[PDB]
């Protein structure tokens, strides 16, 4: 029915979501120690 | 087997479950 | 009715992966803070 087919997507876009922002997370906090580094580096 | 089609009706008039 | 119970259950597991998420970031910020410590560390040892 309606309710066994909505929970299952959701469901099991849930932690490819949480893996994407995770990686994109990292992605753009280590351009924040990259920028220190090469202040510190200049 | 012979209710499953009336169950799915029912269940689609009616309505993680 | 039912079909709301299970969106609600489907948001609750979306919502789980919003606070991963949210827990990720903070511990990329935590994270890029050491890197920053460490680059400072070996960066002064230099």
């Amino acid at each position: 029915l309606a309710a066994e087919q909505e929970a299952q997507h959701i469901v099991a876009a849930a932690r490819n979501a949480k893996m994407a922002r995770l990686r994109q997370a990292k992605e753009e906090a280590e351009r924040e120690i990259a920028e220190h580094r090469a202040q510190v580096e200049r | 087997g012979e209710f499953f089609s009336s169950a799915l009706t029912s269940a689609a008039a009616q309505q993680k479950l | 009715m039912v079909r709301f119970i299970r969106q609600e259950a489907e948001e609750k597991a979306n919502e789980i992966s919003v606070s991963a998420e949210e827990e990720f970031n903070i511990e990329k910020l935590q994270l890029v803070e050491a890197e920053k410590k460490k680059i400072r560390q070996e960066y002064e040892r230099k």
